[PDB]
Parts: C-alpha cells; structure tokens; sequence
C-alpha cells in the first residue's frame, strides 16, 4: 500500500491542473465580461480533455537547430520536479514525513528553473536565449526573500517540518502574527512560478514565447502541466503554512475539505490578479525586490528572531 | 579604488594574515588564508590595466589550488587523527600534501611560474606588497609544523628554488621580473633552514623583508620598471641609485653588509647538523644571484648611462611623495651585522 | 539491490564528477556538476547528515545556477561544444569513465585496495555506531551551536562575505 | 526506500508521456519546419554568439546572499540554547552585516543596471 | 599557534571544537570520547617529542576507534571465510541468525 | 591483544517485559515516582562503572520493579490504564494533550486504590 | 528638532519602505535588551530536560539534593505554570 | 452566470480531496486504524523498534496491552 | 576506511586533474575549481558525523561560506577577461610572458 498511495496523488494531482485550464478561462471570461468555455461538454467540463487529446496527437518537432538531448530532459525536469515537490505536504498526515520538509520544497523549487533555460538554451533561439536569462536572475533575486520569508514564519514554529504548522496554528491563524511577511510572500510565489504581474518568463507581449519557445504538443503540454501544479500548490503552501485549520485527529476529512478550500479561494487569487494588472518591466520587478523587497525583509526578520525572545515564547523544538 | 575602500581592503588582507599566526585551528588556518587571497585579487588590479587583470587571475588560480590543496591535506589528517590544532601530521600522505600546497603559496619549487608575470603585470606598490606581506603566512604555518616535515622532500623545495631563481634572474631586464626571481632566490635559502632551526628563517625572513621593502621603495622613488629606464636616474637623483648599490650588493650578500647575516647564520646551523654538500650549494649558486645585481649596479650609477634632454625641467622639481622608514630601512638592510646575535631575541 | 547505496550513490557521483572535469562546454558542465551535487546530497542524507544533504543542495544548486548563466552571457561558444564534439574532450570524457570502473573493479574484487592510503571493501553500513540521539538529531544541534559555540567563526565569516561583496564590486567596476 | 520510489515514479511517469509524446503523433516534416522561429523573416544569425546582459553585478550578489540565507538557516534550533544573549547579538550581527552589504551596494551604483 | 594571543589576551576563540571530548552542545559526546581523554590526558606537557613514543598505545587505539581499520579487518575475515565454508556446505549458519 | 569477557548467555534470560510502547507511555509519569530507586541505582552503575558487563544485575531489579507496578496496575485499574493506553496510541504522535479525560480517570483510579 | 522632523518627514514620503525597515530593524535590537521576560526565556530553555538528570551518589552531606523526584528539595518550576 | 463557473472548481475540489483522504485512510488502514507512528528522532524510533519486536508478529502496529505480562 | 572513502577522494584527485589540465576553457576550469569542493564538502561531512563530532558538524557550512565566496572572486574575474579579450579559452592572456 505506497504504490497505490502514490498514484492516488499523481492522478489526482494531474487532474486537478488539467481543469485549472478550464477554471482559468471560465473565470478569466467572465472577469472579462466573457464566458470561457462552454461548449465541449456541458458548461465547458470536457475542453481541457479535448485540449490535452489534441496536444498528444499533433505533430512534434525538434527545432533544427536543437540540441535533442537537452531539448527532451527539460520537460521531464518540469514535470518530475513539481509532481515531487508534492510529496511532503502535511494535508492531515503528509504522504511523506519529512523532518525538513520545508528545506526539501525550497531546494527543488529552486531546481525548477534548470528546466527553463536548459529548454531556451537548447532551443537555440534568440527569443528563447532572452526568455532564459529573463527568467533565471528573475527566479533567484525572487528567490532570497522567499528564503528569508519562510525562515522569519519559520521561526514560531520551532523545525522546519511541515506537520508541525498545523500544530502551531491551532488556535490562532498564522497571517495574524506575520501578515506583513505573508504580503511578500504571496508576491514572492506569483514571481516563482510567473503568474503575470510578473509573467514576463513567458513575455508573450514582448518575447512571443519563453516558457515553451519551440516546444510543441507533448513538451509544451508539460512546461504547461509543470507550471500550473506549481500554480496549485504554492497556494497550497501558502495556506498550509499561513491560513491554517482545525485538524481532529479522528477525522481527517474535514482538514482535508478545508485545506482543499483554502487552496481553491488562493489559486481564485492567483487568476483574480492575473488579469488586474498590467505586466512588470525587467529592471522594475527586479527593482521592486532588491531595493524595496529586502530591506523589509531583512527588516522584519531580525523583528521575528528578536519577537520569541523578548515575549519568552520560545516554541518547542521536538 | 577610493581610499576608504583600499584601506580596508588592505586591513582585510593584514587581519587576514594575523588570522594565519594566531589562530590554532586548522580551519581557521585556512580561513585567514582565504581571506588574504580574497582581500588580494582586487589591490593587484587597482589601477585596471590590461596586465592586471590577468596577472591578477593568474594569482587567483593558483591560489585558490593551493587553498583547496591545503584544505584537503587537512582533512587527511582529520581523518587519521581527529584533531584540528596545528601540531603536526599523523598521515604522511597528509604532510606530503601540504608541502606543495603551502609552496605555491610561496612560490618554491616548478610552482613558481607564477610569481614572475604576476610581479610584472601588476604596479610596483601592489609588487611590494605581493612579494613581501603574502609570506609570513605560508611560512608561519611552515614554522608550527616544521616538527613533522619530510626532510627530504623540504630541502630539495628549497634547492630547486635557488637554483631556479637565480638562473632565471640572468636573463630578465624589466626590474620587477628580476626581483621576482631574486625573491625565488631568497625562498629557497629561508626554507632551506627550516626543518633545523625554525628561528634562522625568521631572522632571514625579518633581512629579506627589509631588502625587498628598501629595494622597491628606492625604486618607487626612481619611478622606473626597466633597467633602461632606472639607468637616467643618475642624471636626476644620484644618491638615490648610489644607495640602491649598496642595497644590491646586500641583496646579493656581500659581507659586511647586512645581507650577509641570513647567508652566513644559516650556513652555521645546517653544518652543525652534519649537512655539508647542500650548503655549499647554495654558497656556489648565490652567485648568479650576485650577477645580475652588480648588472643591475652596473647600468645604475656604476656607469652613467646616456641621459635625455627631458630632464632639466625634472631636476627643477623635486619628489612630493613622502616614503618613511626608507632612510630607516636602508640602515637595516645595510648595517645590522655588529648586532648579529640579536637572532636571540627571537628565539 | 539495495545492499548498500552508498557506494552506487558515490558512483554517480565519481561519473558526473569525471563528466565536467573532462572540459566540456561550460553549460554541459553544469549538468555534470548538478548531478554529481544532487547525488552528493544523497550520499549525506544516507548517512544521517539531513540537514546538510538539503544544505548543499540548495546553495550548489543557486551557486552553478549563477555559473552557467555567465557561460551564456559572455563565455558562450559561437559553435557549443558537446560531450562528444572534440576528440580532445572526447578523450579526457572517455578517459575519465575507463579509469573510475577500473578501480571500482580492482576495489570489488579483491577487498583490499592499497593505492596511496588503505581501502578494503566490506560496506560502508558497517562503520555505523549504535546508539540513540535522544529528541534532537546531532546534526541539527550542532550545527546550531555556531551562534552559542562559535561567535568567533560568525564574525570571520560575516567580515569575510561583506568584503566578498567589496572585492566583487571593485573588481568588476573598473575605469 | 519510500522517498526513491516517490522519485522513481515522477521521472518514468514523465518520460512515459515524452515517449507518447514523440510517437503516438506522426511526423511529416522538412527543413523548413525544423528552422528557427523569428517572428517571421529570416534570423541574421544569433542565439549563441555572447549576449551579454547588464545584471551580472546583482546576478553575482545572489550568489554572496544566498551564502547568507544558508548562514542564517540554522536559526530555529539556535533559539534552543541556555544562552540567547550571544545568540540573539550574533543572530542579528549576520542580518546587520547583510544589510550592510546590501546597503553599500547600493549607494555605489549597484543594485542599478548598466545601459 | 604561531604568535598565541589566545593565551596571553585569556579569551578562547577556536580553542573548543578543535577537539572531540570538548564541552559539545548539551554534552552529546563524541563516538572516541573516553579514547581521546585518555590520550590528552596521556601526553599533557610531556612535550611532542615524548609523546610520540610514550603515549602511543593511547593513539594507536585512539585512532583505531576513529577507523576501526583493525576491527573491520577482523569483521572481513569473518565474513570472508564463513562465505567460503558455507558454499562449500560444512556448516550452516544457526537459526538465530535467520529469523 | 587481551579476551573479552562476554557474560553468560543465563545471565542474559532476566525476565522481558512486554508491553508496547503506548502502554510505557502511559504509564510514564506514575512509574517514575513508583519506581525511582531501582532505575536510579541501575543508571548509577551504568555512568559510573562505564560497563552493563557489570551492571546487568541492577538491569534485572529494574525489571522486576517494573513487573510489579504493572501487576498491581492490572489487579486494581487494569480497565482505565486500558481505556487510555488505548487512546495515546491511536495518535501518530502519543501526545497527553488529547486524552485528558481519559488521563482523569486514569489518575484517580490509582490515587483512590493503589 | 527642526532638522530632525524634517528629515523624518522627507523620507516618510519619498522612501516609505526604507524609513519603514529602518524602524523594525532598530527596535528588533533595541526592546530585548529592556524587556524583562529574556530572563525567562533563559530559564525555560535551561529548564527542558533533553539529558537524564544523572543520578549523583548520595554520601551524605547534600541536604538540597532529592532522594526522590517528589521531594520538596531541588529546583521547582511551577513559576512555568503560572506563567 | 457566475455561477456556471462553480462546475469548473467543483472537478477540481473533488480531485484536490482525493490525497488528502487517500493518504489518511491508507496509512489507518496499513497500521490497523491508528495513525502511522512518526518518528522525527530516534528515541521515537527506538520505541517503534521495540513494538516490532515484543509484537511477535514483527508488526509494530499490532499493540499487547496488559495481557502480555501476567 | 570503506569504499565511500575511496569513492569521494578519488574523485577529489580527478577534480585536482581536471583543473590541472586546462583545454580551453576558464569558466570550465572554474568548474573543476568548485569541483573540489564537492569532495571537501562531502567527505568532511561523513568523518564529523561518523565520528559524532558534533561540535564540529559548522565546518562543512563553513566551508561552504568561503567556498562560493572564491566562486564568485572566480567569475568576477571571468567577467573583464572575457569583456576585453572576448573569449574565456586561457591562451590569449599571454601578454605577460614579457
Ligand atoms: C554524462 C554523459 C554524456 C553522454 C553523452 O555523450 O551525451 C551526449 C548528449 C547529446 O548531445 P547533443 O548536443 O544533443 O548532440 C546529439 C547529436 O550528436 C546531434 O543531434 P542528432 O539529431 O544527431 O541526435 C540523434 C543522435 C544522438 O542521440 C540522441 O540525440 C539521443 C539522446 C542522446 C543520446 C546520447 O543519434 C545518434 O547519434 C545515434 C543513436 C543510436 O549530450 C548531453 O548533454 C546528454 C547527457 C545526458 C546525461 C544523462 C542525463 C540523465
Ligand atoms: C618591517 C616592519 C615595518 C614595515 C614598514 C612599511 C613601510 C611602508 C613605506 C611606505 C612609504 C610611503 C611611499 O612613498 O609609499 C608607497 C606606496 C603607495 O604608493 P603611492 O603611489 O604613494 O600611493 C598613492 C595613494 O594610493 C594615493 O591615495 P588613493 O587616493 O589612491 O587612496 C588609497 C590610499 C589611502 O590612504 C589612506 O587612506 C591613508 O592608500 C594608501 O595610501 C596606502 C596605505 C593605506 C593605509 C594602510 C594602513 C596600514 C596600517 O605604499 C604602499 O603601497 C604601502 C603598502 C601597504 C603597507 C606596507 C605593506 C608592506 C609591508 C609588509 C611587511 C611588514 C613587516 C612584516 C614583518
Ligand atoms: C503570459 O503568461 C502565460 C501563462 O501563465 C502566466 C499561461 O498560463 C499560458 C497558458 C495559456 C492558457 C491558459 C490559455 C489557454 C490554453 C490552454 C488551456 C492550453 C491547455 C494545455 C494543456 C496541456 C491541456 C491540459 C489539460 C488536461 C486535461 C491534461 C490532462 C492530463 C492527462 C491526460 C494526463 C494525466 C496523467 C496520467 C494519465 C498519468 C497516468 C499514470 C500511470 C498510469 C502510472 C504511471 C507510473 C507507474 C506505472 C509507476 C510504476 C512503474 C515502474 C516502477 C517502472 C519501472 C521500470 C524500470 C525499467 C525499472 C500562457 C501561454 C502564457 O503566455
Ligand atoms: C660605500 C658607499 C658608497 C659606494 C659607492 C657609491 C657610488 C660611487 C660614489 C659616487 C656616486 C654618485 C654621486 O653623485 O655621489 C654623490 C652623491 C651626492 O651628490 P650631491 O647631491 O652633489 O651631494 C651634495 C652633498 N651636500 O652622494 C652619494 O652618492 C652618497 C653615497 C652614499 C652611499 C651609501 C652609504 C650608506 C652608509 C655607509
């Protein structure tokens, strides 16, 4: 019983990003005064289906000047990377009981953008060489405040295990104590994944293409599939380790109906705000960090190392 | 550079060095060495030639394998061991290793095709500086572990490095080159001593530091790089390179001059542990070393050399810079030799 | 199978270790790095270093990051080379494999390896010491101890890093 | 065991879908399909040839902090010691000498990103 | 050191991790604590020269505990020859140690 | 360079207790106060002597004592202890903060009649 | 003052996250030192028993060491409980 | 409306349950209905090492209460 | 001293004739350079946790502290070779030979 523990979290969770499509133009249409799909199947419940049909069954081709071998791992490299990241997060009781789960989605999450250049590297383009460097001093600069952001919440905590947020907000919601954090953080996850007031990874405006240059229907559908899970869970992180819930013990559903809520209402955020904004220049997103970001972040951390000292609220380490 | 910068990039690299003498853990050993290599690489491009550049990267490569080298030999002895104070090594690979590592550091042996280009392309204030600070380190730490060294391998570190060094300095004309060499020369005879009596090399350390501080800020004054160009200052300063004869023939120990002292009290301590053949070595090829400092005397003020017209307008204005200790200096690299047994004091 | 993955994690280690040594292009020796790096981390972990396993992992992982987004900036080939591509390369690759399954050969089949120091194969499960750790990993709490224990290495450390932004600016300024 | 199998699983499930994805749709193709997009019109010949951008001061920053955020990790088990004191003073040192970085860095130039 | 101003300034700055019987954090001892304490407390101002030969049975388990190059030699053998004498088929490994 | 001086395999067949680990758990703090000397003196030998070669006697009346606190806990409370080891061990963790009321019980139980 | 609230206003509206950071960072410092509850922070991390309390050998003459975890003798921490 | 694009969460809500649930009732049901015993130390595991053992059956879920001493 | 021994300090020798050996590359060099590390980092690692040395167990973070700090004095330096010459191969940097 781990085989089918595993498949009962790949399948659901390619599920959940295969009708993340549907319920993004379905609510990017009607923000927008639109519909978004409801033809392919009733109120628009088969499109992603037909989408993804299509996007395995239309011709695929290597660019000429591609470098195949790179070309190919990228894809996995997206797709692996965020199916694993998955992995230790605590809905009731964690899949896998990491004892630094918080370090191990920070260093893959960090792994993720190898797959985005060595994909525009390969690709030997030179809107994909420009969307690969956009990206990668995009991701690490967004990077440093997530680090910090996540040690200052972190320090409450007492560990870095993920099990132990739903003890540490058990009667008192995270965001009250650290809500000034929570405002980078959350911006901090729209610009790791590149939701778009910082989609500029993808740069359509401007750079046509980037996140999927060349790639075509089964590369470009994981550099989609790998990227919207991301989509999902950084807002599943966000709420298991801000928003928490009442966990009995005895009953695990009724965690796992509200932690599923706190990530429907996140990920509506996420699309809410894609189409509110318009998209940041390069120098201005990267202004925004290292110059406006940090200080506040580095700020506020020295706050949260001080805060459990001064109020002797030294959390438990075990 | 602005100046509050290179001052404390300049107590960076001398905390650096102290970090080297005091401490007693081997990790920390290594991290005084790191940061006097960090703190280094940007003083010898300060003025951003081309030249610098690379004479500074040339510095940092080999540096940087010298540090990783030596942070390897330490975690041999680890290893074998479990101890991080510096008193010797229980692994004789562990020493083995360190020696080379600690040498291109110094710049002993055929890992010495470093110093010479990266004393060349780099200023004449950052070469004295090179030359002289980056050794009490590497040596210090030669000196505590001067117990456990193989003598076999040491002394021929050293052998090859005068050899090396005063052969080398016969065909050089760019007067930085030919120190290079002549301070090659000088790193063979401090480390010669070393596994005998670790107070000889101090003492010739403490003369060669001084030979090589008086030698270059006589050349700082004459504001000359080459031999041809030190040859004019005879019609401007005289007693400038009047003085640098004196100090040559130091450099080349020429007794009863002060150079002498490190030469003749090192040959004293070796004979006394029935070490004859190599020490007279090393009396044989000082004397290559001696050739290119009387050349070097020679084109100077031996012989006034063809002048330039250019230089009336010079003799009307004087230095503004303002070298001290320079007439301090003089005096030890020339005339210590009545105080030789002052080598006590640092016993 | 399962026997022990230390030696097999070491492996991958030593082939991606031989990968970007051999001198491919700069971007290829990235991949070499990470791998060796990601399994390095792996061999760590096994043996009960978890928090530095992630440790090394995170920082490589960011540190070749910023290394081979310089090889394309201003390292780039007008024509890349490739694993294969230049016999030169070809040869310091193919070398470097030929060697480590040679001594992984002589290290399996006979058990007592002498090159320089001593090496004799009976598993590296073995050198495991018995004994609890309480309610505290070891690891964690000593590497916690560098702001109690060792305030001495926090300023060298810290003065070391700010100068390292100095050196970094005065260098790379110029004119 | 669990964690390699978890691992296992992810790259085959992804690779199966490369393989899917490269077979199950056949290919008619040319050379002028395979040649490099540019919006149109011909490339003059790029995407390899040194582009050189403008943030590599900052980009190499990154690298100086993130040595910081990995000094500084060790902070939730460092708060579990008899003496806070030495630890909160040096706790804060590090965040004040990586203020300071940031902030000498800034003032010159910098953080600003060369034209 | 080269120039102790660790003894004379009387503060300590690397003088407690440079050894494994030293105050360790909440007093978790090393793996050859007793081994080493003997050994330092073995040679203590007896000089290097002496120590060298004096306090080497000292060192010498000392570092076998830190190798156990000795005692895996032992275990190798061990394994070695029951191998060969079971393939052969003279004895049998007990059923203790089989479940 | 010596023997080592393995103790007879009789003197290693003292009697096993068995119970889970919940059970211990449960029992924790009320063993603790009723069962301090035999512990405290079987450690002493441990630190002091440095050997269990020479200290498996003091392991024995460890057990011993320990059989006769769980055998008086099963002639007067066996119920309530098996109430609440029951629900310590239902929990991943075996935390006490989830089964107060059954501690309450548990408590007076051996308070009023043990 | 005058130059003081002048300089405090002028940056309030220019760079309001730096004089922001700036504040936070100077009382993150500065409060740990003047709050007195540091003492106990001191005392509840000392007081957490990750070792055995190893027993030390009674030869008598040590009236403030317990003989038994319930005597009234050693050091009580129902101040935790108060607190 | 809006409210045709409640379908569109519902499929995704519905599928984001299912780990959740899955991973819970699957680890009650491989350790016979109490949660699976999380050992971030090794004391937690040495007492999960010991359940093994006294359990006879090698299984550490499968308790003896009382009963097993007399 | 088992096979994993074996494993990281032969690799280490590799990193040292790797960087030993330059082609034609700086920043491939570089590589070889932070190579190194990986081996001093990971057999640091295992000898402070075998031996419980716990104390010690800062000295592979230190390592790594100063060990990014030359990788960055490294490209740093890559940058103004390769600005002002063009390339990183490490042959056209041979001015200084007079
Ligand atoms: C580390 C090990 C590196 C091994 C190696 O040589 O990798 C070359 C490999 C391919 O280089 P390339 O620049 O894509 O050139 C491929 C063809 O030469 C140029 O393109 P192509 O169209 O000729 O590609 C097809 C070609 C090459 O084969 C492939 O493209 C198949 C995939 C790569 C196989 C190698 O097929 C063959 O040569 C015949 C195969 C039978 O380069 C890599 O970086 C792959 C490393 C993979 C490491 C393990 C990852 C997990
Ligand atoms: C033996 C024991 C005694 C050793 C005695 C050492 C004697 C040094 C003689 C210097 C005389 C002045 C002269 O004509 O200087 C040339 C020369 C400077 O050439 P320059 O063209 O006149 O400089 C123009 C400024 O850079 C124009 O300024 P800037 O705008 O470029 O800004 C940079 C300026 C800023 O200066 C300041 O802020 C002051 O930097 C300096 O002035 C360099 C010194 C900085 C402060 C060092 C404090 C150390 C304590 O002096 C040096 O390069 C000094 C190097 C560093 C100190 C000596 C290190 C070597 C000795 C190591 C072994 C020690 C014993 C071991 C046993
Ligand atoms: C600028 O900004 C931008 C963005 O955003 C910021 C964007 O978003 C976008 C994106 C654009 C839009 C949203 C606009 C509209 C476009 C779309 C909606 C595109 C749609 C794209 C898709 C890819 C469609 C997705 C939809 C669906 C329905 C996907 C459905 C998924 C599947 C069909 C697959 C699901 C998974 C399955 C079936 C897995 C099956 C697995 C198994 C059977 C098990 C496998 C594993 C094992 C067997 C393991 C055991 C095996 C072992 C051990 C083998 C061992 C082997 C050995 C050798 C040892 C753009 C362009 C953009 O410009
Ligand atoms: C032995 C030392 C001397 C070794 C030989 C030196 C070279 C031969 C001597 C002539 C050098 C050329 C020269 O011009 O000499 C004179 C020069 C000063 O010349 P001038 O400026 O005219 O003197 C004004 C004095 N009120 O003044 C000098 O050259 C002074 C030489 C001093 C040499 C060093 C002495 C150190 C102490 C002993």
């Amino acid at each position: 019983m781990f085989m089918i523990n595993i498949l009962s979290l790949i399948i659901p969770i390619l599920l959940a990003v295969a009708f993340l499509t549907l319920v993004e133009r379905k609510v990017l249409g009607y923000m927008q005064l639109r519909k978004g799909p409801n033809v392919v199947g009733p109120y628009g419940l088969l499109q992603p289906i037909a989408d993804a049909l299509k996007l395995v069954t239309k011709e695929p081709l290597r660019p000429g000047t591609s470098s195949i071998s790179m070309f190919i791992i990228a894809p996995i490299l997206g797709l692996s990377l965020a199916l694993t990241m998955w992995v230790p997060l605590p809905m009731p009781y964690p899949l896998i009981n990491m004892n630094l789960g918080v370090l191990f989605m920070l260093a893959m999450s960090s792994l993720a953008v190898y797959s985005i250049l060595w994909s525009g590297w390969a690709s030997n383009s030179k809107y994909a060489l420009i969307g690969a460097l956009r990206a990668v001093a995009q991701t690490i600069s967004y990077e440093v405040t997530l680090a910090i952001i996540l040690l200052s919440v972190l320090l409450m905590n007492g560990s870095y295990t993920l099990s132990t947020l739903i003890t540490t907000q058990e009667h008192i919601w995270m965001i009250f104590t650290s809500w000034p954090l929570a405002m980078m953080w959350f911006i901090s996850t729209l610009a790791e994944t590149n939701r778009a007031p910082f989609d500029l990874t993808e740069g359509e405006s401007e750079l046509v293409s980037g996140f999927n240059v060349e790639y075509a229907a089964g590369p470009f559908a994981m550099f989609f599939m790998a990227e919207y899970a991301n989509i999902i869970m950084m807002n599943a992180f966000t709420a298991i380790l801000f928003l928490g819930a009442s966990h009995d013990p005895h009953t695990p559903e009724l965690y796992t109906i509200n932690f599923v809520l706190k990530t429907l209402a996140l990920t509506i955020t996420f699309l809410w705000i894609r189409a509110s904004y318009p998209r940041f220049r390069y120098d201005q997103l990267m202004h925004l960090l290292w110059k406006s970001f940090l200080p506040l972040t580095l700020a506020l951390c020295m706050w949260h190392i001080s805060l459990p000292i001064m109020t002797a609220s030294i959390p438990p380490q075990s | 550079m602005n100046p509050i910068i290179y001052t404390t990039l300049i107590m960076t690299v001398m905390s650096g060095t102290m970090l080297v003498m005091i401490s007693s853990h081997w990790l920390l050993i290594w991290i005084g060495f790191e940061m006097n290599l960090l703190a280094m690489i940007p003083v010898l491009m300060k003025n951003f030639n081309p030249r610098a550049t690379e004479a500074a990267t040339k510095y940092f490569l080999t540096q940087a394998t010298a540090s990783m080298m030596l942070m390897m030999a330490i975690i041999i002895n680890l290893l074998y061991s479990g101890q991080w104070t510096i008193t010797k090594m229980f692994n004789p690979v562990a020493m083995t290793m360190m020696t080379m590592a600690l040498a291109m550091k110094l710049g002993l042996s055929p890992f010495h095709f470093w110093v010479p280009e990266v004393t060349q392309g780099i200023s004449l204030q950052a070469g004295l500086l090179l030359l002289t600070w980056q050794k009490l380190a590497p040596l210090s730490v030669l000196c505590q572990i001067s117990q456990s060294i193989n003598p076999n391998l040491m002394l021929t570190m050293a052998m090859l490095s005068i050899l090396i060094g005063g052969w080398g300095g016969l065909n050089q004309t760019q007067l930085r080159k030919i120190m290079a060499y002549s301070s090659i020369a000088h790193m063979g005879w401090m480390t010669a001593v070393l596994p005998y009596n670790t107070t000889m090399t101090i003492l010739n350390l403490l003369i060669y530091i001084t030979m090589t501080l008086a030698m270059f800020m006589l050349l700082i004054h004459s504001s000359a790089t080459t031999t041809l160009s030190l040859s004019h200052t005879w019609n401007k300063m005289p007693v400038i390179t009047s003085l640098m004869m004196v100090t040559l023939l130091s450099m080349g120990g020429l007794p009863p001059l002060s150079g002498f002292m490190p030469k003749w009290m090192i040959i004293q301590e070796m004979t006394k542990n029935e070490s004859i053949i190599m020490p007279t070595l090393m009396a044989m090829t000082a004397l290559l070393n001696l050739y290119f400092y009387m050349r070097l005397a020679y084109s100077s003020s031996l012989t006034m050399f063809p002048s330039t017209n250019n230089m009336k307008m010079k003799w009307q204005f004087e230095h503004t810079k303002q070298m001290k200790l320079l007439p301090t200096m003089i005096v030890l690299s020339t005339l210590v030799l009545p105080m030789t047994p002052a080598l006590s004091s640092l016993n | 199978m399962t026997m022990y993955i230390a030696f097999i994690l070491s492996t991958i280690f030593v082939i991606g270790f031989v990968g970007f040594s051999s001198k491919p292009s700069p971007i290829y020796g990235g991949l070499g790095l990470i791998v060796s790096g990601g399994v390095g981390c792996g061999i760590v972990l096994n043996f009960g270093g978890s928090f530095l396993g992630l440790m090394v992992f995170l920082i490589y992982l960011g540190g070749m990051l910023v290394v081979f987004g310089y090889t394309t900036a201003m390292a780039t080939e007008m024509y890349p080379e490739v694993w294969v591509s230049n016999k030169t390369v070809f040869g310091a690759f193919v070398s470097g494999l030929m060697m480590e399954f040679c001594m992984v050969y002589y290290a399996l089949k006979e058990e007592e390896v002498e090159i320089i120091f001593k090496f004799n194969g009976l598993g590296d499960w073995v050198i495991y010491d018995t004994g609890d750790s309480g309610f505290f990993s070891e690891e964690a709490m000593g590497i916690a101890a560098l702001y109690s224990y060792g305030t001495w290495l926090v300023i060298v450390t810290g003065w070391s890093l700010l100068i390292g932004v100095v050196v970094i600016m005065e260098i790379t300024r110029g004119n | 065991m669990n964690i390699m199998l978890t691992l296992l699983t992810n790259v085959t499930l992804a690779s199966l879908l490369v393989l899917i994805a490269f077979w199950l749709p056949q290919l008619n193709a040319y050379s002028e399909k395979t040649s490099p997009y540019e919006c149109g019109f011909d490339p003059m010949g790029s995407a390899r040839l040194p582009f050189s951008m403008k943030f590599f001061l900052v980009a190499i920053t990154f690298l100086l902090f993130d040595l910081e955020i990995a000094l500084l990790l060790p902070l939730p088990w460092a708060s579990q010691t008899n003496n806070l004191k030495t630890m909160l003073t040096m706790a804060l040192f590090l965040l004040i000498l990586l203020a300071a970085s940031l902030a000498y860095e800034w003032t010159q130039k910098g953080l600003e990103w060369a034209e | 050191p080269f120039f102790d101003v660790q003894k004379r300034l009387g503060l300590d700055l690397d003088r407690w991790m440079t050894i494994q019987s030293a105050e360790q954090p909440h007093k978790i001892p090393g793996r050859c604590h007793a081994f080493e304490k003997e050994w330092i407390e073995c040679a203590h101002g007896i000089g290097g020269i002496r120590a060298e030969k004096e306090c080497k049975i000292e060192f010498d388990d000392f570092v076998e505990c830190l190798l156990r190059q000795k005692t895996m030699k032992r275990l190798s053998a061990i394994k070695r020859q029951r191998d060969k004498l079971i393939k052969e088929g003279k004895y049998t490994p007990p059923p203790h140690h089989l479940g | 360079p010596g023997i080592v001086e393995l103790p007879t395999l009789e003197d290693l067949k003292v009697q096993e207790v068995k119970v889970s680990s919940s059970v211990l758990k449960a029992a924790a703090h009320h063993y603790g106060a009723q069962c301090d000397k035999p512990n405290k003196e079987f450690m002493l030998c441990r630190w002091e002597e440095k050997d269990p070669r020479r200290c498996l006697e003091e392991g024995k009346l460890v057990n011993q004592c320990a059989l006769d606190f769980f055998r008086q806990i099963k002639r007067h409370c066996a119920e309530p202890f098996t109430e609440y080891w029951t629900c310590i061990d239902y929990s991943g963790l075996q935390l006490f903060r989830h089964c107060r009321k059954q501690q309450a019980k548990f408590d007076e139980c051996v308070l009023d009649k043990l | 003052a005058g130059r003081i609230a002048s300089f405090l206003k002028n940056a309030w509206a220019k760079e309001p996250v730096l004089v922001a950071s700036f504040a936070i960072g100077g009382l993150a410092i500065i409060l740990p030192s003047l709050s007195p509850y540091t003492n106990y922070a001191i005392r509840i991390n000392r007081a957490t028993p990750y070792n055995y309390p190893v027993p030390l050998r009674d030869d008598g003459n040590m009236p403030d060491v317990p003989s038994h975890p319930q005597d009234p003798q050693g050091p009580s921490l129902e101040w935790l409980k108060n607190l | 409306m809006w409210f045709e694009i409640l379908p569109g969460i519902a499929v995704m809500a519905a599928c984001l349950f299912i780990p959740g649930m899955a991973t819970a009732h699957i680890h009650k049901f491989t350790n016979g209905g109490k949660e699976k015993r999380v050992a971030h130390f090794s004391y937690q595991w040495n007492l999960m090492e010991r359940d093994r053992c006294i359990s006879g059956v090698n299984r550490y879920h499968v308790t003896k209460g009382l009963e097993n001493i007399d | 001293m088992p096979l994993v021994y074996m494993n990281i300090i032969m690799a280490f020798a590799i990193a040292l004739a790797g960087l030993l050996m330059y082609r034609s590359h700086l920043m491939s060099s570089l590589l070889c350079l932070e190579g190194m590390m990986l081996s001093l980092f990971i057999m640091s690692t295992l000898i402070i946790l075998n031996t419980h040395f716990t104390l010690a167990n800062m000295m592979p973070i230190i390592l790594l502290v100063f060990a990014a700090c030359e990788a960055a004095l490294g490209l740093s330096l890559l940058v103004m070779v390769s600005n002002t010459y063009g390339t990183d191969y490490v042959q056209n940097l041979n001015l200084l030979q007079c």
